[PDB]
C-alpha cells in the first residue's frame, strides 16, 4: 500500500525501487499577451526518476516541443511521464527493472498503473510522505541541462555523489530530502549555506560540494537551521 | 396466460413474482400463481419468514415447459422443478384453479414496467450467466459470487457475468493508453459490442439482469456489474445514438422501481454522479437524471 513513516526502512533494503516525481514535468512561465489576457510559455521540463537505494537519477529531460499543439497539458503531463517511465523499465535488463514504483503525487497512480500493465508483477504505490523532490531543478547541474536541452534527452546522474563510499543509503536519503527540503524553503539561503565557502568545491563528476565529514555535520546542521527559521518567519513563532 | 404450481408451503415465506410479493403463512393452503403474462421471462423469488438470510429465486420462461415448486425439507427451500408430463400437469393445475387455490399474477393493464425492466432479458442468455444446463430455469441467490469476484470460490455455483475492468489489457490498446482510458469507446464498441456482444441488445440484456438480480436478491456483485456496464457506456465519448436513447429509458425504469430504502445499498455514488454530471454522456440521459434527481437527490 501507501509508503509512509512505519515503513521508511523498506526504501534502504535490496528490492530494486524507484521514486517518480512529476512535479517539474510541465513547466510555464505566465505572462500578459497584447491585448491585456494570460498566456503560458511552457519551459523545459524533467521526470524525476530515483533509486533510493543507490542514488541512481534517470533525468528525462521533458522537452518543449512535445506540448507542441496539445491541449489539456497538465492531464497529459501525467501520462506522459507515465510513458517514460514504463519505456525506461522496458529498457532496464530483467534483473535491473524496479518490484515497487513510488509515486510523489497520487494522480500518477492511475495513468502509472494503466501504462504498466505489461507488468502486473511491479507495485505501483503512492506515498504520505511529503517528499522535497520538486527542488531537484534547485540543483544548479540539474537545472543547466535541463535548460540547455534543445531535444529529448535522458541524463543520468547519481545524486548522492560518492557518499555512500562513507555513509548508509538511509543517511544518505535523509541528507537528500534535508538539503531539498532546505531548497525548496528558501533556495537563497540554502545555496549559500552550500558554497559560503569558497575552498570547497563541486567535482567536475558531481552535483553538491566535496565536504569531508565534519563540514556535513556542519551542513546539516545550517540546513535544519534554515527549515525551523523558515518554519518561525512564515508562522511567526 | 400461463400457472406456476405449488404442492403445498410448509414454511411460511414471502414469495415474490417479478416486482410483486405475498406473504404465505406456514401450512397455509397455497397452491401457486396463475395468469403470468406470456412473452417475457420471469422470476419467482423466495425470503423464509424465520431466516430473512438467503433471498433466493428462479428465472423461468413459461413458453420452455411446465414449471412448478416443491418444498425440499432436507435442502430446506422451494425448489422448481419442470413437470414433463403435460396432461398430468394441465390436470392437476386445472383442479387448482377450480378450487382458486391460487394467486393471480396481478398485472394492471395500462402498467408497463416489467416489459419496461426485461426488454433485452433472453433466457438463454440468462442460462449462459447462470450454468446448469439440466434445468430450463435459472437459480440465483443473494450470496452467488461472479467470475470477476472469484478472480479476486466454487465455479459451478457463480455468476458468469462478462468481465469488465477498465485497468485491463483488454480494456487499452498499447499505445493508446491514455486515449483509451480517459475514453472508453474502442472498449465498449470494438471489445464489448462488436466482439463479446455481438449487439447492443445482448449488452442491455446482461445489464437489465445484472440490475435484476441486484434489487430481488440483493446479490453484490452484480450491483458491481450493472454499475460497470452503464460506467462503460458513460465514459466512451462515441456511443450509437439508439444506445444512448435506449439506456436512458432502461435507467428510468430501473430508477423507477428500486424501493426508495434501498437506494443507500443498491446505488454506486461515484457512478451515478461521474455518469449524469462528469462523463461524456452527462446530456444524454434527461429522463434517468429527472428522476435520480426528483427521488434520490441525497445521492447526488
Ligand atoms: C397437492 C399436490 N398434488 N395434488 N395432486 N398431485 C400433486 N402433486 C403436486 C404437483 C405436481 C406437479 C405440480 S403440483
Amino acid at each position: 500500500g501507501a509508503m509512509n513513516s512505519s515503513n521508511y526502512a523498506e526504501l534502504f533494503n535490496n528490492d530494486i525501487k524507484l521514486f517518480v516525481d512529476d512535479t517539474n514535468v510541465y513547466r510555464v512561465t505566465v505572462h500578459k499577451t497584447f491585448e491585456g489576457n494570460v498566456a503560458t510559455k511552457a519551459i523545459n521540463g524533467c521526470i524525476f526518476t530515483l533509486n533510493p537505494k543507490t542514488g541512481h537519477l534517470f533525468l528525462k529531460i521533458i522537452h518543449t516541443s512535445v506540448w507542441a499543439g496539445q491541449k489539456r497539458l497538465s492531464q497529459l503531463a501525467k501520462w506522459k511521464t507515465a510513458e517514460e517511465v514504463s519505456a525506461l523499465v522496458r529498457s532496464l535488463p530483467k534483473e535491473e527493472q524496479p518490484k515497487q514504483i513510488i509515486v510523489t503525487r497520487k494522480a500518477m497512480l492511475d495513468p502509472l498503473e494503466v501504462h504498466m500493465l505489461d507488468f502486473p508483477n511491479i507495485a505501483i504505490r503512492p506515498t504520505e510522505l511529503r517528499l522535497p523532490f520538486s527542488a531537484a531543478m534547485s540543483i544548479d547541474k540539474l537545472s543547466d541541462v535541463v535548460m540547455k536541452a534543445t531535444e529529448p534527452q535522458m541524463v543520468l546522474f547519481n545524486i548522492y555523489d560518492d557518499w555512500l563510499d562513507r555513509i548508509s543509503s538511509y543517511t544518505a536519503f535523509s541528507r537528500l530530502t534535508l538539503l531539498l527540503r532546505a531548497l525548496k524553503t528558501n533556495e537563497e539561503s540554502a545555496k549559500m549555506i552550500l558554497l559560503s565557502d569558497p575552498t570547497i568545491t563541486i567535482k567536475s563528476y558531481h552535483l553538491w560540494p566535496s565536504f569531508t565529514d565534519e563540514q556535513w555535520i556542519t551542513i546539516e546542521s545550517q540546513m535544519r537551521d534554515l527549515i525551523l527559521t523558515e518554519y518561525g518567519r512564515k508562522y511567526n513563532v | 396466460m400461463n400457472t406456476v404450481p405449488f404442492t403445498s408451503a410448509p414454511i411460511e415465506v414471502t414469495i415474490g413474482i417479478d416486482q410483486y410479493s405475498f406473504n404465505v403463512k406456514e401450512n397455509q393452503p397455497f397452491h401457486g400463481i396463475k395468469d403470468i403474462p406470456i412473452g417475457h421471462v420471469h422470476v419467482i423469488h423466495f425470503q423464509h419468514a424465520d431466516n430473512s438470510s438467503m433471498r433466493y429465486g428462479y428465472w423461468f420462461d413459461c413458453r420452455m415447459g411446465n414449471f412448478y415448486i416443491q418444498y425440499d425439507p432436507k435442502d430446506g427451500l422451494y425448489k422448481m422443478m419442470e413437470e414433463r408430463d403435460g396432461a398430468k400437469f394441465e390436470n392437476i393445475v386445472h383442479n387448482f384453479k377450480e378450487r382458486q387455490m391460487m394467486v393471480s399474477y396481478p398485472k394492471i393493464d395500462e402498467d408497463d414496467t416489467w416489459y419496461n425492466l426485461t426488454e433485452f432479458v433472453q433466457m438463454d442468455k440468462i442460462r449462459k450467466i447462470v450454468r446448469k444446463d439440466e434445468n430450463q430455469f435459472s437459480y440465483v441467490d443473494s450470496s452467488m459470487t461472479t467470475v470477476q469476484e472469484n478472480e479476486l470460490s466454487d465455479p459451478a455455483h457463480s455468476l458468469n457475468y462478462t468481465v469488465i475492468n477498465f485497468k485491463s489489457r483488454e480494456a487499452i490498446r498499447p499505445g493508446h493508453e491514455m486515449e483509451d482510458f480517459l475514453d472508453k469507446s474502442y472498449y465498449l464498441n470494438t471489445v464489448m459490442l462488436q466482439g463479446i456482444f455481438k449487439n447492443s441488445s445482448n449488452y442491455f440484456g446482461e445489464l437489465q439482469f445484472a440490475f435484476l438480480n441486484a434489487m430481488f436478491f440483493g446479490n453484490y456483485g452484480s450491483s458491481l456489474q450493472w454499475h460497470a456496464m452503464i460506467e462503460l457506456i458513460c465514459s466512451s465519448a462515441t456511443v450509437p445514438k439508439h444506445m444512448l436513447d435506449k439506456l436512458d429509458e432502461i435507467l428510468y425504469y430501473q430508477i423507477k422501481t428500486l424501493p426508495e430504502q434501498y437506494s443507500d445499498i443498491l446505488l454506486n455514488e461515484r457512478v451515478w454522479n461521474i455518469c449524469l454530471y462528469s462523463s461524456f454522456q452527462k446530456n444524454s440521459l434527461h429522463n434517468t437524471e429527472k428522476i435520480m434527481e426528483n427521488k434520490y437527490p441525497e445521492l447526488l
